[PDB]
């Protein structure tokens, strides 16, 4: 009716907020609505399912992948505003990275065994501080020694 | 694990695990809180700092959010909202009309008239003369909105039997069954459970059909 | 604005946001489903409360807050502060029980996540009951309470999937409401004779009030008709007493199981003498 006659009386916008939330799914804040946004608890006023839902959800995101390509889900854990994701998969929605719904999996079974070999002797070749790709013996001229025993010739790659 | 027994990734000789190949990726704002030993508080509750967040005291959590559980890597996101009351429709504006001081708004308005400058306190005088017509002998303004509906008698929209197998009704009746219908959809629709979006659907049917 | 696309670019808006991977979410969902429906039984057992309350005190965590309250059984209980009271009563129980009130949450809220990207398929459903005697929003409001049902009992063990197990309840919950709620009965006011000011109410006369014979008829008519009705063999009488009389019209599938030449007979002697005892 011509003076919205609730509009008018609530401190409202006398016309569109209330034609706008009223029949549509929009909103207001009742009473303590804490969080974030570009600014704090904003007691009276309105938004739209983006911010709301922004808010009710939080913000999550998906990111489409090709049935072969995969940077770094390992980083299921981390992520950065515009951050690489694949070849073609950016992401600027500020968060941490989530591994979602695999496909490929690597098993790595570990084999263990034990070998024997044959070293400077006086040359100091062996150190606690080293583990894989690190260095064994350096720079003797030459070595050619007993391995003593004989048998029939394996190799493994 | 997957549908059949029949040749299901049973666990060989230890291996360490993993992943190659995601059909998505999720980016969600979250904070990565893990646990090892003892339980927790599940998915979906309000946080910030809360009180006993993880392992029954040892985590807590600080940034204000809502609570996931995750089973695999046992870690709790805690994505950023807090209850946040937000409402849609008439519901929210009876609450609106409940918390309102007219006394208090009154003088807000009577400073409001005066005080501003011109070309401004026409919409006061105008705002100010609905609400001091309710602290009149006038009433309370949250009878404004409905939630009961009186049905008017039914002679008044009656029902007949004209010329044979043809009946006549008062064009009143078609609208209180539309509007019995939307009602009792609704309640059902909160029995049978509640997705949000269809029940706001229901809810604006409601109101359009009152109209 | 016109609520023709409000609700669909609504729908539509989180079906864009969710419109599920055919295979994967889709069962990720219903598998979640199950571990509630099964946490929650066993959850039963261990405090010895009904499988539907618990059911529904979830439901309450989940969506936020709400006054929900309807039960099968009963009706209500205190909401906002009972429910934290069996939240915390699923706080004390140990890592082994607590594990099944995790699952349970996961698997409604999964429940709830599903209806909402499985609605543009009521949508289209809807869409071809159109011009039937009920408003499209009507229309679709009872196809997606027929996709909640269809939720409710869905089986994801069998293969199948629910896209095509879902439009069967759908279409069962539209053509049921249709049924009820759908030359009709002419509106009270339009303009008679010369299209000018007339309502097709000021045309009509009045005739009786008490419209009689209606009550007392009926209370000698179904007690008399009972009495002779019970005097005879019961196979004879109630034949054509509910073949004529409690749903539909025939002879062919008269019998429940003799030949059309005994309903005859029997059905004409029995007239026979129920009329005129000898």
């Amino acid at each position: 009716d011509v003076p919205s006659k609730i509009g008018t009386l609530l401190d409202l916008s006398a016309t569109e907020l209330e034609q706008v939330l009223y029949f549509s799914k929009y909103i207001v804040l009742d009473p303590k609505g804490a969080i974030l946004n570009g600014v704090p608890v904003e007691k009276r006023q309105l938004l739209t399912d983006e911010e709301y839902r922004e808010l009710r959800y939080g913000k999550q995101e998906t990111y489409p992948l090709p049935p072969g390509v995969d940077a770094l889900v390992k980083d299921g854990e981390e992520v950065v505003k515009g951050q690489e994701l694949a070849p073609g998969v950016v992401s600027r929605l500020d968060g941490v990275a989530l591994y979602r719904f695999p496909r490929r999996v690597r098993v790595e079974y570990v084999k263990k065994e034990r070998a024997g070999l044959r070293l400077p002797l006086a040359a100091w070749v062996e150190k606690e501080a080293y583990k894989p790709g690190e260095i064994l013996a350096e720079l003797p001229e030459p070595y050619l020694f007993r391995a003593e025993e004989e048998g029939v010739v394996e190799l493994k790659e | 694990a997957a549908i059949d027994p029949e040749e299901e990734v049973i666990a060989e000789a230890e291996g360490v695990v993993h992943l190659h190949e995601p059909a998505s990726i999720l980016v969600v704002k979250a904070r990565v809180y893990p646990f090892e030993d003892d339980v927790e508080v599940s998915t979906g509750d309000r946080v910030a700092p809360g009180d006993v967040l993880a392992d029954g005291g040892k985590v807590k959590s600080d940034v204000y959010g809502r609570v996931e559980v995750d089973l695999v890597r046992n870690v709790v996101r805690v994505v950023e909202s807090y209850d946040i009351d937000a409402r849609m429709g008439a519901e929210a504006i009876q609450q609106l009309l409940k918390e309102l001081d007219l006394e208090a708004l009154e003088k807000e308005l009577l400073e409001e008239m005066k005080h501003p400058s011109r070309a401004r306190r026409a919409k006061a005088r105008k705002r100010l003369e609905v609400v001091r017509a309710f602290l009149d002998s006038g009433n309370r303004p949250e009878w404004m909105i409905l939630e009961a509906v009186p049905v008017l008698p039914p002679d008044l929209r009656p029902m007949v039997q004209v010329d044979g197998g043809r009946f006549a009704t008062s064009d009143l009746n078609d609208l209180y069954r539309r509007l019995i219908n939307r009602n009792n959809r609704l309640k059902k629709l909160l029995a049978q459970g509640a997705p949000e979006i269809i029940i706001r659907n229901e809810k604006r049917m409601l109101q359009e059909a009152v109209d | 604005k016109i609520s023709t696309s409000d609700p669909v670019r609504q729908y539509l808006h989180e079906i864009g946001q969710v419109p599920l991977l055919t295979l994967e979410e889709e069962v990720e969902l219903a598998r979640k489903v199950e571990e509630g429906m099964e946490a929650i039984k066993k959850l039963s057992e261990i405090t010895g409360l009904d499988p539907d309350l618990i059911r529904e005190v979830v439901r309450a965590k989940i969506l936020g807050s709400a006054r929900v309250r309807h039960i099968p059984g009963l009706k209500e209980t205190l909401d906002p502060k009972t429910v934290e009271e069996i939240d915390q009563k699923l706080k004390s129980l140990p890592k082994e029980h607590k594990r099944y009130l995790h699952i349970a949450r996961e698997g409604e809220a999964a429940r709830q996540h599903l209806i909402e990207a499985n609605l543009r398929l009521v949508v289209s459903i809807a869409k071809k009951y159109t011009g039937r005697g009920l408003s499209f929003l009507d229309l679709i409001q009872e196809g997606n309470q027929g996709l909640i049902r269809a939720v409710e009992k869905f089986e994801y063990k069998r293969r199948f999937k629910f896209s095509t197990y879902a439009t069967w309840w759908i279409r069962q919950a539209i053509n049921r409401a249709i049924a009820d709620q759908a030359q009709e009965p002419v509106s009270l006011e339009t303009p008679i004779g010369d299209e000018k000011d007339s309502f097709y109410g000021d045309f009509i006369p009045d005739e009786h009030l008490p419209s009689p014979v209606d009550a007392a008829t009926q209370s000698l008519l179904s007690e008399e008709l009972e009495k002779a009705l019970s005097k005879l063999s019961e196979r004879e009488a109630m034949v054509l007493k509910l073949r004529k009389g409690l749903i539909d019209g025939e002879e062919v599938g008269a019998f429940f199981g003799v030949t059309r030449e005994r309903i005859r007979q029997i059905e004409n002697k029995a007239l026979r003498k129920l009329k005129y005892h000898e």
